[PDB]
């Protein structure tokens, strides 16, 4: 039996903070893509690990 | 004429500034998050006097 698994929460280093807000805070791709997968996941960025 | 004066520069502190050697922007590829934003993360990732 599958598990309802609903991923809301993206943890990263300050060293990644670049890549996941462009990942998830980016609206447009190329000359205009949309993006799938903005606001997916909500960022928190850390400095505790690494 | 004369003018006279009491001052001098300081230096705030060592772990708050930073300054970089390079400026391109071509495309915004090439510093956008490599050399521009390097140092905006470098900021980011400092550790006190405690760990």
């Amino acid at each position: 039996r599958p598990l309802d698994i609903r991923p809301n929460l993206l943890v990263v280093p300050t060293t990644l903070r670049s890549k996941a807000k462009e990942v998830v805070g980016v609206q447009r791709l190329a000359n205009g893509a949309d993006n799938p997968n903005f606001e997916l996941v909500q960022v928190l960025d850390t400095a505790w690990l690494n | 004429f004369m003018a006279d004066e009491y001052r001098y520069g300081v230096r705030s502190r060592c772990n708050v500034g930073f300054g970089f050697w390079q400026l391109a922007a071509m495309s915004t590829e090439e510093l956008n998050q490599v050399n521009f934003e390097k140092v905006y993360d470098a900021m980011r990732n400092q550790k006190a006097d405690g760990g």
